[PDB]
Parts: structure tokens; C-alpha cells; sequence
């Protein structure tokens, strides 16, 4: 037997590489720079060890989404002239009881196109955006932390599906097992040209517009016994949630400099009503019953499963923070998680709108979302949960979030990047002449 | 036709039928990142082709060599290597003996380079 | 017969690729960053199809010249403080009737290095740069749209020749036919490593400092029958045009901040006269006679060729806008195109000067051209025209332009980029042993 | 010496005299524009070398293969091909038959790769 | 005999190429972005010609150190609001006679977060930073030239070692001769993947924290006979110099905008004392005795070696300017160079501190060094000199510097970049069959 | 083992036994600097491999050629070239004639590429 060199053998090993975008009005997650898409080969007899909690595609996607975000906020208006004293009154014109003292009618002096001239303008500011300084005198929430850019009116925040494709010499292994818990050997592996359309949907406490499980609700945690680890629930059947902003906001353009315009809420045409989201009470209840059923396999059949609302912290982590229609909702999901489980109607979630947005947990970078003209309606899919377990025969689960890598860990759990090692040596009766 | 990495679970005898399939796919925010991935693909490909040329295997997919198979590397017989195992299983077995085999191939061809140089001098 | 593989065959396909620089005080087109130059191979029996109207060399050069233009304007003073209220009077000191009301004496409060100190300065502004707010109050035209980046006085606007060189694996084919209409087969093809020195001369209605036709005037249109397409006339002999600004301007530096300085016209030393361009009446008349004679070939011998002036629109398209000496001229060119053709003296074209320049038709990015000290004289070559025809027995041709790709389409018409396909298979009696 | 692409109008017999002239000319934000053109040239060159390698033609400007010329691709005789046509005319005639020829060359080499591999063990 | 082609021969040519980093809280020289380190091959019988005065490793390192310096100053506060009128009084509280008139107490009107609100603040400014306008009115020296970018307090100025590593196909030859004058053949050549840790210590008139000569003091000049060339002296044993700023500074953060903060000296707690550096009188005298002894070899045994202080010019060239502790010192060093040589005590050098730093001799790009809270003490090594000779039987040597390329020429003198030529053709009796 | 460039001071005969050493180290703001240096290393490596391919020397470190030695390039015999001189000394002597030999090697291979091509047609 003599050493024989084979080039092109089907051998790989785990590797980390820079996957490049591909995608099938400008967008924040630019598809113009992403190369156009085109694919899947089944690998019989191949058992591959996956780990969604040590996957580098999630970490590489987090950097890319953030980088795609702030490079789209570079060319457009920096609202440093908006840090002034605001003479804010209360909007009491046709307000409901729920949304009372939530919008402020703030008047301020604005810079004009002409440097020497001054401009006396007014705008409607949400209570969450202005802080009182001691009509009363206010200022914007983030004026002692940073000056911060108006969200560019022509770029879109809508999630567009993006395909992360491995370069030459690398392959993406896709786990086709339908009951995969994110870690361990996957008996059904296939290699894809690159991943499916993964929408970068920003959300908290609820995975919106994601991918549904094939057979049953999938419970996925790094260590199910560790309460400090978040639990990623995935639904086999979506629960649609209907978002709305009933107010008929009017967008008003204020010329704050040469070539710079600031878009302000003029006046609401009609009555002032609170934003809210609707989840079907029957659909949510049956889904939690399915969640509890698969949640008893890790804690026992006799354990008491209790759902409670968020423990506390920032508004971004205590609320179902999301975006659709251009306005950023912060909905109160205490009605979704309030139940104890033992062995036509709708749920209305009162939401709050915010315009100064800091969303990647970075202090010093705010974005001012301009008002959206008209009424905003929104229909999404609750395709999962991010739960947290409290530290007895009763287990309490509270919605989690904040860390945005968990939102994309639920889409890249079945994918794996490997490096092809095509140089192999094996014995043979060959002998070079 | 199985496709790229289609014979990953096949036996090495059957997976050696499709070396060209894997060989041709080793060569071919979204700016320099995508450009440096292309340069890394070229550099990895060129270093594998350099190794083949050093061992006298340039331009070949199956290259029978003059280095004998040390039984310490693997005591298995040909029947249970080319008909019972896959290339992924084999790579795990001889992962640590890879570098000592590479040096043996490198020095063996270097001896043939001077042996044919001396024979041609006559 | 057996298949045999040849590598290195002289076969090419038409392809689009990124060509790089070559060039044999800084300039706007940064040829210092562009590589140095050095090569003429004639291709006998080669007949290649050229198309100047679908040549990607033109579209790449447009992007490159634009990108080089706005790259030299990044390290330059942004004239944001110049958007103030201007109290302007009319310069009536030694004015001629033609220049009555064109120059305005504008005083304004300007910023200083010290933030808390103001500065009452004055400057002579052209009527085309200031717009009146309703001595009377004015403001710069570039203030409700953008802020002008002042052109750096050290970077030059003089067009120096650049060579666009194809990368490895690509070739540039050069049509050496002297009667090429820019389309169809080219009996005389040659390959170059890259092109002749193509000066990015920026002008409208008149191709200045270009390349001359070898034997006869060449009329090149995408299709003559379509009046919506521009007509690129090329002269076999040049018509020189003498440009001048008789005013003796004084450049006055005004310090508007730490670092940043603003260069303003202070006072004109002596008599004030209108800028103009001179074209010899005899030389222009014979050239239009040659233009008509090769223009009757597409419209019949009995047709009446009438030359009228520009229809209407912006000052950039209705006037022969150009730049030499650092000032941007806008010449009427209505005495040039005024004649009807049936089957020592000079023409003086009154020119107007602007300092706020929107050059590449973009809106929202302007430039302030600082005043040029002294008297500007300029001698150029009219090496072509950009005519437009309008929809009887007579045809009216008016000067066109605006789209600046036509200016460099007149220099890149004979050039073509191809991709070398060196791998070829052919049959031979040879067999592999 | 005609120069680069000088024999483009020559007959294919005469144009094959100067394959090395074209072969050596295929290899050699504004910095990125030049830099991406360099990487494109390298990987375009390497894909053509890889094709020659898998046909057993690596390191050869003219390579003889074991694939017979099917008359369906071109029925013209040997005399009216190497003395009457140019390489540009020829490429346009077999353009649609190029890919099926490329597959035949790849299949003929891996057959030879194993037939020599099997015979070398005797 | 027949030509035989050898690939991989050990042949190199001298070449210039781009070397990259290697490095074993952020720093100005961004070694985090630089690759990690790891290798010593001795080249017997190899005699290579080295030239430290035409070594492109020096010119590349100068560009990189400058480029890394102004790269860490991009995400830092631009002190445009600091150009205001300063009403300055003299700090006379617990002042000493040496420090009389050096520190000034300047009050000024400053911005706040809110644009419409001002801020009456004060700061202690050094006399070298403020210039008087004709309590009295002053303004910062960096205001009729540019605006200073305040040094970010988290980015450190401490020089950490960096390794300049040659790319593939290039080698770095290291001259291991211990008596190398920086020019001519080196009998002991070795190749490295890259160099030792070269700290980019920026200083003038004294090479601090450098590399020591192995056996004797080395005098390396481009040519000794030319007085216009600097003399690079290298010590075999280090002379330690103890730097101190006895003042107990207070760093007072002044919020000058949304985000942006300006750190100012508030009040110094206790006695005011002059900054100074201490060099041992015996250790310096013995070192100058060694410097003279190897300096007589180029000027004769009977010559009189006289050491005088700096001739004149900027404070950066006339003083031993350096930086350690975050403050930039400018020490007199006139007691160091004051002696004539014929064939427990310390030397205290009074130092002056600036906060507005023009570091790379560039004009129009300054930096404000924020005050360091507390008392700064600093111990470093004098490992060389930068002397200048002036055009009798006596020679006068004055300290030089300014050009920072001489500082890193004393570290890269033994290194050399060569380009490997692996293709070689030689005759052999062998013939191709 | 001497290491990279270790045989630089060795004689030409002794330094030609370590060609695999130097061969394998020819291949392996502030991001383009690293990236453009990597692309230049690949381009240089491919240009030297291309030269070997057109001389018939592809995949070989010592390549026997058919070009005779003119002795106008170097009158020294083998004894004083392969046992006294080093490769650095030798390179400085035939540097003038390097491009003359490089053209003869290319010309000889092209003639040989066809004399073998015409031989298979019988
Ligand atoms: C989850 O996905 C759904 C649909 O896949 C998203 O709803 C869609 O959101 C887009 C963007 O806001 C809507 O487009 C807009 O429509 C309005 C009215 O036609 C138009 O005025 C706008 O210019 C824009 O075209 C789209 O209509 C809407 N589809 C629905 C509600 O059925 C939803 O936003 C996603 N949720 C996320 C990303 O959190
Ligand atoms: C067409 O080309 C001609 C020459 O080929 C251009 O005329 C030249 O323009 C340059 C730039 O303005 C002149 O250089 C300047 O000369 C003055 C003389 O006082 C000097 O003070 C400046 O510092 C600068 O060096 C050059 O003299 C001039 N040559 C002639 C003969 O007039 C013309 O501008 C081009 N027309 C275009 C580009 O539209
Ligand atoms: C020459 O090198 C010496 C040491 O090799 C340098 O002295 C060191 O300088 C650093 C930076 O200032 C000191 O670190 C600092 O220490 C203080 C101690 O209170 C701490 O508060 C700071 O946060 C920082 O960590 C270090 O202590 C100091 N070491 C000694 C022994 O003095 C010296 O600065 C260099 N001289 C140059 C570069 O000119
Ligand atoms: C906008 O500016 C106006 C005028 O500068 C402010 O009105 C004055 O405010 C000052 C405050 O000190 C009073 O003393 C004056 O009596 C006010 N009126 C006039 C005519 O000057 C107004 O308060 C500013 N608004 C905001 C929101 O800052
Ligand atoms: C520059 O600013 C000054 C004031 O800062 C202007 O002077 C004022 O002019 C108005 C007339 O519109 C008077 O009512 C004020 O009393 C003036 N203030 C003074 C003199 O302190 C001056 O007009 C400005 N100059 C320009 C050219 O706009
Ligand atoms: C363009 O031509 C006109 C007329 O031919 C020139 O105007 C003459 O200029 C000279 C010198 O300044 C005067 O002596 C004449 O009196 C002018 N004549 C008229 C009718 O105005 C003008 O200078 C020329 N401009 C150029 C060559 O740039
Ligand atoms: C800060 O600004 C105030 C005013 O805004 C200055 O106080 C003025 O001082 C001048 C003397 O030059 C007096 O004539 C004015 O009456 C003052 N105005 C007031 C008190 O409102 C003060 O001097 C400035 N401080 C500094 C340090 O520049
Ligand atoms: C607005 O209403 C809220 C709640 O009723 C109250 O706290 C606040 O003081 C009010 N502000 C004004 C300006 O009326
Ligand atoms: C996931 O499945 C693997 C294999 O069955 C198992 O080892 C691991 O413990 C599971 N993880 C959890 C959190 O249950
Ligand atoms: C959310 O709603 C629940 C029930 O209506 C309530 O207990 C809770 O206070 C609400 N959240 C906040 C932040 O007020
Ligand atoms: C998988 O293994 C079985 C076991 O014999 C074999 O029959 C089959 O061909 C294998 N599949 C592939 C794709 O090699
Ligand atoms: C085979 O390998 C063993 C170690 O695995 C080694 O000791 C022995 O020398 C090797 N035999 C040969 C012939 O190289
Ligand atoms: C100043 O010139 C303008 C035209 O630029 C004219 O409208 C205005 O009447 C003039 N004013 C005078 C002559 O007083
Ligand atoms: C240009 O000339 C060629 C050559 O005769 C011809 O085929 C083509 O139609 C002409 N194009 C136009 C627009 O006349
Ligand atoms: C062009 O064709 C003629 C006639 O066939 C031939 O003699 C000549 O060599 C050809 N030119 C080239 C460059 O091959
Ligand atoms: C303050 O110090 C300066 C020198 O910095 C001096 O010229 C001035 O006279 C001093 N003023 C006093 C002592 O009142
Ligand atoms: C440095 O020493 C070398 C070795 O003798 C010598 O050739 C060279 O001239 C010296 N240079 C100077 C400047 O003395
Ligand atoms: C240096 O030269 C000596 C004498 O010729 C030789 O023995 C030794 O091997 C050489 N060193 C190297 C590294 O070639």
C-alpha cells in the first residue's frame, strides 16, 4: 500500500467566514449592494453536529444588520438644532381617557434657511420623547446624551428577505430534521447554495413574521435547566396580530437649514385614540396550550406552568417593541402572558408610540422617526416567543428580549458554515512509475 | 450526478468518482467584505495547488505516489477503507498523521526531481 | 478528427468592465492617484462592430468624472454661514449699459474665528447668484436648496488628458476608419492598451478642445430620422473662440471661522465691461457651410437647412456654458446659430458669469467658484456641435446639450472594450496517447 | 512578431503560432476599483487553468484529447478550417456546442485518470 | 550544457512594499485592528548592503504613525465652540516664582445642550495656549488657524510595541552586526518574518525608551563631513530621566453640546510648582564622555568637542518635547548640553506644558490634550541623541530633531525589505527528453 | 533543515536541494493595505507559474530544458558554478542575459509543443 493523493474529496470542517449578502425606493438593509440570487443538494448518510447557540452566522448577521442600519443614517439630516427649550402644553383636544397627557403641543424657536433669521414653530411630541426642565419648559429625551439623526424619509424600514451566501471553498449545511432542538447531531443534512430569505424583523418578546415550525411547537434553549438562558419558542401555526395607530397624524416640514428639513407632527385630524394591537383570544389561548404541552417535557407533567408579564427594565425590554408602518410601537403584552396552567373575542394590547429611537442598545446614537401621514394599520404573524424562567412545583415564564441576536438565532438555527478540505491522502496499490 | 458534496455520505471508492464536482466549486457592508472573501478563496486554492505541484501531483485529481503507507497511520485493509468508510470518517482517523505524510510526499518528490535530473545528464 | 484544446486563441467577446486611469498643483480629476502611462497593434482582416451610443466607456467616464469632481470638493470650505440676509445695492461705478444690473454690491454680517464676534463685510455678487426677498434685502440662490462647498483655490479646473486602460484579460479595440458614423462594421480595427488623452472638457452646445475629424465633418446621430436624438457634429478643422472677462476683479479673503476662509469679490479696478466670446465670422460661416453639406446627405439635396438658437430651459442648456480661467461662462450663442441655407470681422457672444455652480445637473449639491484675480482671457477650439432637430421642405437645427455624456461620447466613439476568450476547441488528427 | 491579438485576422493555423502572446497578456474607492479589477483577472485566469487541469491539459498551450470530433458540431473538413477560417469565425460557429464539448473533455480525463490508476496497480 | 530552470532559489532584490502590523482600552496606534504576532533564520555566508538613510521602512512607518494618529482623532469632540473671547486673569494662588505668569484663569461664555442657553464657565489655561487680543481679553492660539479636536480621554497615548511584517514573496533582512554604522555591507545577516517591538515614542532632542547599542555608543550620520545632516547617537547603557508635573490638577467636565463634552482644568489642589525632569549628573556626564570618545573618531583626537544647547526655532525643536502621562512636556535641556571637552546630584530641566498640540509639524490640524487629574510622574530611558553640528580646532554639537523620521530611523536601521526572486536559470548537462 | 532563505549563502548545488523551502513562502484605510498586498502576492506567484508553464516546466522545481548554453552568458564551467558560487552571486552575473534566455525557453517549448503535436497525427 502506497500513499495516494486525492484532490476534491467531500470533506469539510467547522469554520467561520464572512458570508456575503444576496437578495431576490432605497432600503435600510440595502439590496442594491447585495448580489442577485439564483440549489440544494441532499446529503444522504451524512450526520452533522449543529449548534445554534455557538453559530457565527448569528454574530455575523448582528454586525451586518447594525452596520447596514447606521450607514443608511449617514447622508440624512442630523437633528442637532432640535436640542432647545420647548414650551410644551398638553394636547386635550378630543383626547380619550387612556391617552391623556401623552402628546405634548410643544412650541420652539427653529433655525431658518437664513442663518440670521429665526423661526417660531410648534410640533406635537409624545410624552416619551420630552422631559421637563426646572406652559412649562421641556427638552427632548436625548439631548444630554447625543445629537441624533432624523430617519431619512425615503429609506424604508420594511424588512426585506436577505440571503447569506458562503464564498468559494465554503459550504452552508442546512439541517432538514423537523424536530431539531438546535443542538446535537442532525440525521438529515443538505447543502444549500445559501440560506432562505431571512427578514431582519426587529421585535421584542414576540418573533414577528418569522419561520414556523414544521410539526410541533419547538422549545429551544442553550441550557433548559439554566434560568439565566432565554427560551426561544417557535410556533407551528402563526398567531396574527393586528397593529394600529388610530390617530390621523399630519406630517409638517420645517426648514431648519439650507437643504435640511425637519418633519414634525402638525395636528391630528379627529379624535385622539391610543395605539393598540389585537390578538385573537382563542388563537392565543390554544397556542399557549401547545407551548405549555411542549414546555412540560423539560419540567415534568405535574409542574404548574405560569405565564407572567415582563419583570422590569427598559421600555424596549418590558414591552413588545417593534416597527411597522414607519412608527415604532411599544406594546404592553401583560394581557398575553397572564395565566396559570395545571395538569370572536380579542386581546387588546395598549401600545405607546416613540419617535426618538435607540434600538441596538447603543447609548449615544438616537434616530428620530418622522411622523407617518395618515392612519397606520399593520397585520403581522406571531411566529415565536422569547421567554425567561424565574428562579417548588410551579415554573413561571416571562417574556424576554433585548438581545437582538436571539431574534435571528431563530432563523439561522438550521444553518451551518463549513470549510471544504479537498486534499485527502489514502492508501492504494498505486506506485508512481 | 449527485451535485456538490453529494457523495459526502458515500464510500470513498464511490466518492472518488466525483472529485471534479468538488474541485470546480472551490474557486467560484457588501463591498470590501465581499472582495476579501474572493481573495481568500484564491489564496486557499493556490496553496492547495502548490502542495500538489510540490508532491508531483500538479494537474491531477488522483495522484498515485511513491511514499509507502506506514501501517502505524492506519492498519485497516483496502476492503474496509474504500467500501465501508466515507471521506469524512477517514479524515478524522488520520487527522494527526496528515502533516507527517505531507512532509514524506514533499521529500519523496524532491528526490525524484534530482533522480531524473541525474538520469537525463547521461 | 479529435478534439484538441488551444489556450491563448485570439478570440474576444463584447464585455463591460472597470477601466482604470493613466496620466502622463492638484486637479479636480485626481490624476496623481491615477497610474502613469507608457503600443499600437494593427489587426489585419479584422472587421468589428462598434456602437458609440451603447458604449459603456461613456457611462463609466460619466460616473468617474462626477466622482472625481465631488471628491476634490470634500476637503473644501462648506459655505453654510453664507446663507444670511444680504443688503445689496447695484454697482453703478463705471458701468456699461450691457452690464447694468448684473453686478450687485451686497453687505452682510459674517461669522468670525471667534464665535461671539460678528463681522460686517461686503462682496460683489452677480445678479444670477442672489435672489430678492420680498437697500433691498437679498439672499444667495443656493440657500433654500443646499449649501455650497467653496471650490478650493489650489485645486485646478483645467482639464488634463486622461487615459482609460483595460485590466488584464480585456482589450480595447480602436476603430481607425476615418469615415466612421459611430455604428456598424469597422474595416480597420486596431487594439490599444488604452486610449488617447481624453480631456474632460465640460461644456454645452459646443465641443471645446476636442478631437478633430480627419477628412470631412462627421455627423453622428443614434438615428437621424428621430428628432428626439441629439446630433454630434465633429469638425475637420477647428474654429477658435476667444473668451474674455474684461473686469479686473479683486479677490478679498474673508475669515468666516477658525481655518475656513471665504473669498469674495472686493472691487473691480477700473472700467466694468461685459464678458464675451469672439468667433471669426468667416471661419464660422465656412464651418457651417461644411456642416450643412454633410448634413444634406441625410435630408436631401433640395432641403432647406436652417440654424436657430436654443429653444428654452435652464441657463445651462440654453447657453454655451463652459469653464476656463476658473470662472464659469454662460454665453448666448444666438449669433452663431442664425442662418438659413438654400440649395477680419468677428461674432461677439455676450456671456454671463455665475459663481454658484450646479454642474452635473444634480440638485442639492452646489459649488461656489471663488473670484479670479485679474483679467481672464481664454482661447479654445470649437471642435464640434451638439445639435437638435425639430419635427415641410426645411429642417431647423438648434444647439443642444445638457446631457454631458454626449461630450465624452464624441471622444470615446472609436473605442470599444472586449473580453479575451483564450480557451478554444478545434478538430485535428492528433490523438492523446 | 505581430503583438497582442495580432493574429486575430490570421487563419487558425497561423493564429496558433502565437498562443503564448495572448496567454501572457491575460494576467498582467478608486483603489478598490483598480483592486477589484485585479482580483477579477486573477480568478478569471484561474478558472481557465482549472478547466485545463481537469481535462489533463494543464501547462500546455496546445493539448490533444481523446474525444472524437462529432460531425454534428461542424462537418467541415480539416483543410477549410485551419487555412480558411479565423479563430473569431470559428468561435461563433461552435458557440452552442462548446458546453457539450467541455463535458466530454472532463469525462474523458477522469476515465483516463482511473484507467491509468487501475493499470498502475498491476 | 543546457539551460535548466530552478524555481525557489534563494535570490532577492531590494524592493519597496507595504508592510502590515503585528502586536502581541484603545490606543492611538490601533493595534486592535492590527494582526497578532507569533522564527529566526540565520543566513551564513550572506553579506548584504544596508542603508538606514534610504530605508523605505522609515518612510512607511512615518505615514502609518501619522495616519493612526489622525484616525483615533476622528470620533472625538471638535472644539469649535472653544474659539470665543477669553477674559483671563493670572493664577496667583500659591504660585512660585518660576511658575509666575504661566497659568491663566480664563472665563468664557460657552454653549449648553440647549442652543438658546449659554454657560458662564472658567478654566485654567497655560500661557502657551492663549494669545492676547489688543481682566484682559484673550483667545486660544488654535483659533486663527484651525479648530482642535479634543483628545478622547479613553484613547491612550502610551506607545505600545508594533511589528512591521513583510507580505508573502518578501523578506526582511536583519543586520546582526553589533558595530553597524547603518551603511555598507553587514557580515552577519539574518531574515525575520518581521521586526522587534518598535514603540512609536514621539520625542525630540532625546530618543526615549528606545533600543540600546550592544557594546559601545554608536554615532550614525548620513555623512559626518556634512553639518546639515543630523547625527543619531545611540547609548550602550540607558540614562533614566524622571519626569514630573507636581501640580494636582482637577479635570472639570464642561458639557458643550448634546453628547460633546469639554474637559477643563478647574483648580489645582495646593501649591503650584513647575514641571521638570531630573537626569543624574554623574550618569549624564559619563554618557557624554562616552559620546565624545566615539565622536573623536570622526573629527580627530586633538579636536575640542563642545556641547551647546539648541540654536533656535519652534518650541518643539528647541526643547525636548515628549509625552508621558497624557501631558505634553517641553523641557529646556540646556543644562544637559553645556560642556566643553578637551583631549547623588541631579540635573533639573525646567519643562513647560501645552494643551494645544501640533504634533506632526502639520499646520491646520491641532489637538487639545485634556487635563490629567492628579500628579503625573514619569520614568523613561534616554537611549540616544539627535545632534546637529555647526560649520577651527573645535566642533560644537547642538541637539536637533523636529523630523520624527529620525526617531524611527534609530529603530529600523538594522532592518531591510527584499523581494524574493525564486526563478533562476543555470546550465546543467541534463537535457529534456 | 535551514529555514526560509537559509541556503542563500550555500553554493548553487547545495542551495538547489532546498527549493521547496523558498517555494512555499511565496504565497503565505489599513484594510486595503493588507488586501492589496495579498493580491500582489497572488499575481506575482501566478506570473512565475505562467512562465514555467510556457517553458514546459509547470509543476516542476528543477526543469530540464532543450535550450543549449551559449557560453557567452557565462564562460564558467560546472565545477566553479555549482560548487563555488551562490545563487545571489550567479543572479548578478546573468542578469543582463535573463530576458534573452527567457525568450529562448519560450521559443523552444512552442516548437516542441508542435513537434510533439504533429507526431501524434501519424
Ligand atoms: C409583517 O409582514 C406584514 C406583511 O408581510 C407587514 O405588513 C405590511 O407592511 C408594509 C410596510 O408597512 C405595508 O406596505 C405599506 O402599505 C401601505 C398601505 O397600502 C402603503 O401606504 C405604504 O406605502 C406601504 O406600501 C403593507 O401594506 C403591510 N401589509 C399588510 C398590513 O397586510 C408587517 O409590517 C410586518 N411586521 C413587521 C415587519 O413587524
Ligand atoms: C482649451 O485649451 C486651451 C489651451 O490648450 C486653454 O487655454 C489655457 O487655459 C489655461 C487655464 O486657464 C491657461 O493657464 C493659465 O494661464 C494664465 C496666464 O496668465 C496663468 O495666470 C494661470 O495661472 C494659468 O497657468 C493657459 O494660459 C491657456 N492657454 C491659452 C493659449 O489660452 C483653454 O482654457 C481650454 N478651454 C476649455 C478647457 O474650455
Ligand atoms: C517610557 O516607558 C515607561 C515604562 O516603560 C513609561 O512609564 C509608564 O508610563 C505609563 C503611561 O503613563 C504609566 O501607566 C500609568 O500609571 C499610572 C500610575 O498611577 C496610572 O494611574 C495610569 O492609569 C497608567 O496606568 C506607567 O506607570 C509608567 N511606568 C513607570 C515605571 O513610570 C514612560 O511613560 C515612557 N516614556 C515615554 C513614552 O516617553
Ligand atoms: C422664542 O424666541 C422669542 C423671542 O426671542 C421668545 O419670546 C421672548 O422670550 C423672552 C425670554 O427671556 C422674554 O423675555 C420675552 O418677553 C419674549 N418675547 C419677546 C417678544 O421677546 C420665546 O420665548 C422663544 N421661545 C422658546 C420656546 O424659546
Ligand atoms: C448686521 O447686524 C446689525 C445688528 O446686529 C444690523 O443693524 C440693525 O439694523 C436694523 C435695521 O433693519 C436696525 O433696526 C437695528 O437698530 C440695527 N442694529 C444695530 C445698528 O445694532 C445691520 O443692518 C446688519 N447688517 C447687514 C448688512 O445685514
Ligand atoms: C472681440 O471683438 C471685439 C470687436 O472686434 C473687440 O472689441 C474691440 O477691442 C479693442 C481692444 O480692447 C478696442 O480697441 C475696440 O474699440 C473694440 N471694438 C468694439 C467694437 O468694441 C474685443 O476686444 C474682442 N474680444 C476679445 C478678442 O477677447
Ligand atoms: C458673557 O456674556 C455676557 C453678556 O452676554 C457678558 O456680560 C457683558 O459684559 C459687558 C462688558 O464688556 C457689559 O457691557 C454688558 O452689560 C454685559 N452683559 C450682561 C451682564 O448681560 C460677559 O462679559 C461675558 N463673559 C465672558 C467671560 O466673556
Ligand atoms: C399635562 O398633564 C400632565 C398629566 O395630567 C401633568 O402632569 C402636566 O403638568 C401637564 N402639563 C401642562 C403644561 O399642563
Ligand atoms: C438538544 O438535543 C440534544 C440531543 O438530543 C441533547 O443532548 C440536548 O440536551 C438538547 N438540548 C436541550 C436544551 O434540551
Ligand atoms: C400593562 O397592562 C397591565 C394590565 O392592563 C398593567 O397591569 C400594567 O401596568 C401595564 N403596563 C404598564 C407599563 O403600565
Ligand atoms: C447511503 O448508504 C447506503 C448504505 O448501503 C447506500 O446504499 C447508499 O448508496 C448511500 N447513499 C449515497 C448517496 O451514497
Ligand atoms: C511509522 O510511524 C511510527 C509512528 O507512528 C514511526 O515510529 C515509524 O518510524 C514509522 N515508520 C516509517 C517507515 O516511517
Ligand atoms: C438694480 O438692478 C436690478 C436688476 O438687477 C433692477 O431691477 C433694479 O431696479 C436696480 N435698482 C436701481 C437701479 O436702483
Ligand atoms: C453607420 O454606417 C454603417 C456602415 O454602413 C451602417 O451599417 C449603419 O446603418 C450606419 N448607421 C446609421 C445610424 O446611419
Ligand atoms: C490578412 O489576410 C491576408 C490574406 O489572407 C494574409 O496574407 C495576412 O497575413 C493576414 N493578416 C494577418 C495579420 O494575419
Ligand atoms: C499676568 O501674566 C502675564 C504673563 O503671562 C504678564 O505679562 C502680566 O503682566 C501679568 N499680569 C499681572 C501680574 O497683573
Ligand atoms: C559605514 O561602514 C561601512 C563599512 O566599512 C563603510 O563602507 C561606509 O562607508 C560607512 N559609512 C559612513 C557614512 O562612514
Ligand atoms: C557557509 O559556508 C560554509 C563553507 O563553505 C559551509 O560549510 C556552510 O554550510 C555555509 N552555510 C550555509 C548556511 O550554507
Amino acid at each position: 500500500l502506497w500513499v495516494t493523493v486525492y484532490y476534491g474529496v467531500p470533506v469539510w470542517k467547522d469554520a467561520e467566514t464572512t458570508l456575503f449578502c444576496a437578495s431576490d425606493k432605497h432600503n435600510v438593509w440595502a439590496t442594491h449592494a447585495c448580489v442577485p440570487t439564483d440549489q440544494e443538494i441532499h446529503l444522504e448518510n451524512v450526520t452533522e453536529e449543529f449548534n445554534m447557540w455557538k453559530n457565527n452566522m448569528v454574530e455575523q448577521m448582528h454586525t451586518d444588520i447594525i452596520s447596514l442600519w447606521d450607514q443608511s443614517l449617514k447622508p440624512c439630516v442630523k437633528l442637532t438644532p432640535l436640542c432647545v427649550t420647548l414650551q410644551c402644553t398638553n394636547v386635550t383636544n378630543n383626547i380619550t381617557d387612556d391617552m391623556r397627557g401623552e402628546l405634548k403641543n410643544c412650541s420652539f424657536n427653529m433655525t431658518t434657511e437664513l442663518r440670521d433669521k429665526k423661526q417660531k414653530v410648534y410640533s406635537l411630541f409624545y410624552r416619551l420623547d420630552v422631559v421637563q426642565i426646572n406652559n412649562k419648559e421641556y427638552r427632548l429625551i436625548n439631548c444630554n446624551t447625543s445629537a441624533c439623526t432624523q430617519a431619512c424619509p425615503k429609506v424604508s424600514f420594511e424588512p426585506i428577505p436577505i440571503h447569506y451566501c458562503a464564498p468559494a471553498g465554503f459550504a452552508i449545511l442546512k439541517c432538514k430534521d423537523k424536530k431539531f432542538n438546535g443542538t446535537g447531531p442532525c440525521p438529515s443534512v443538505s447543502t444549500v447554495q445559501c440560506t432562505h430569505g431571512i427578514k431582519p424583523v426587529v421585535s421584542t418578546q414576540l418573533l414577528l413574521n418569522g419561520s414556523l415550525a414544521e410539526e410541533e411547537v419547538m422549545i429551544r434553549s442553550e441550557n433548559i435547566t439554566n434560568n439565566a438562558k432565554n427560551i426561544l419558542v417557535q410556533f407551528n401555526t402563526p398567531v396574527q396580530i393586528n397593529c394600529t395607530r388610530p390617530n390621523n397624524n399630519t406630517r409638517k416640514s420645517i426648514r431648519i437649514g439650507p437643504g435640511q428639513a425637519f418633519y414634525a407632527t402638525g395636528d391630528i385630524i379627529g379624535d385622539i385614540r391610543q395605539a393598540h394591537c389585537n390578538v385573537s383570544k382563542a388563537t392565543w389561548n390554544e397556542t399557549l396550550g401547545k407551548v405549555v404541552k411542549q414546555l412540560r417535557k423539560h419540567f415534568g407533567n405535574n409542574t404548574i406552568i405560569r405565564f407572567a408579564n415582563s419583570s422590569g427594565g427598559d421600555l424596549e425590554v418590558t414591552t413588545h417593541s417593534f416597527n411597522c408602518g414607519g412608527e415604532f410601537f411599544y406594546c404592553n403584552t401583560s394581557g398575553l402572558f397572564n395565566s396559570t396552567w395545571i395538569s370572536n373575542d380579542s386581546i387588546t394590547l395598549p401600545c405607546r408610540i416613540k419617535q426618538i429611537i435607540n434600538m441596538w442598545q447603543r447609548i449615544g446614537q438616537c434616530m428620530y422617526a418622522p411622523p407617518i401621514q395618515g392612519v397606520i394599520r399593520c397585520v403581522s404573524n406571531i411566529t415565536g416567543l422569547i421567554l425567561t424562567r424565574d428562579g417548588s412545583t410551579t415554573e413561571t415564564f416571562r417574556p424576554g428580549g433585548g438581545d437582538m441576536r436571539d431574534n435571528w438565532r431563530s432563523e439561522l438555527y438550521k444553518y451551518k458554515v463549513v470549510k471544504i478540505e479537498p486534499l485527502g491522502v489514502a492508501p492504494t496499490r498505486c506506485k508512481r512509475r | 450526478f449527485l451535485g456538490f458534496l453529494g457523495a459526502a455520505g458515500s464510500t470513498m471508492g464511490a466518492a472518488s468518482m466525483t472529485l471534479t464536482v468538488q474541485a470546480r466549486n472551490l474557486l467560484s457592508v457588501w463591498g470590501i467584505k465581499q472582495l476579501q472573501a474572493r481573495v481568500l478563496a484564491v489564496e486557499r486554492y493556490l496553496r492547495d495547488q502548490q502542495l500538489l505541484g510540490i508532491w508531483g501531483c500538479s494537474g491531477k485529481l488522483i495522484c498515485c505516489t511513491n511514499v509507502p503507507w506506514n501501517s502505524s497511520w492506519s492498519n485497516r485493509n483496502l476492503s474496509e477503507i474504500w467500501d465501508n468508510m466515507t471521506w469524512l470518517q477517514w479524515d478524522k482517523e488520520i487527522s494527526n498523521y496528515t502533516q507527517i505524510i505531507y512532509g514524506l510526499l514533499e521529500e519523496s518528490q524532491n528526490q525524484q526531481e534530482k533522480n531524473e535530473q541525474d538520469l537525463l545528464a547521461l
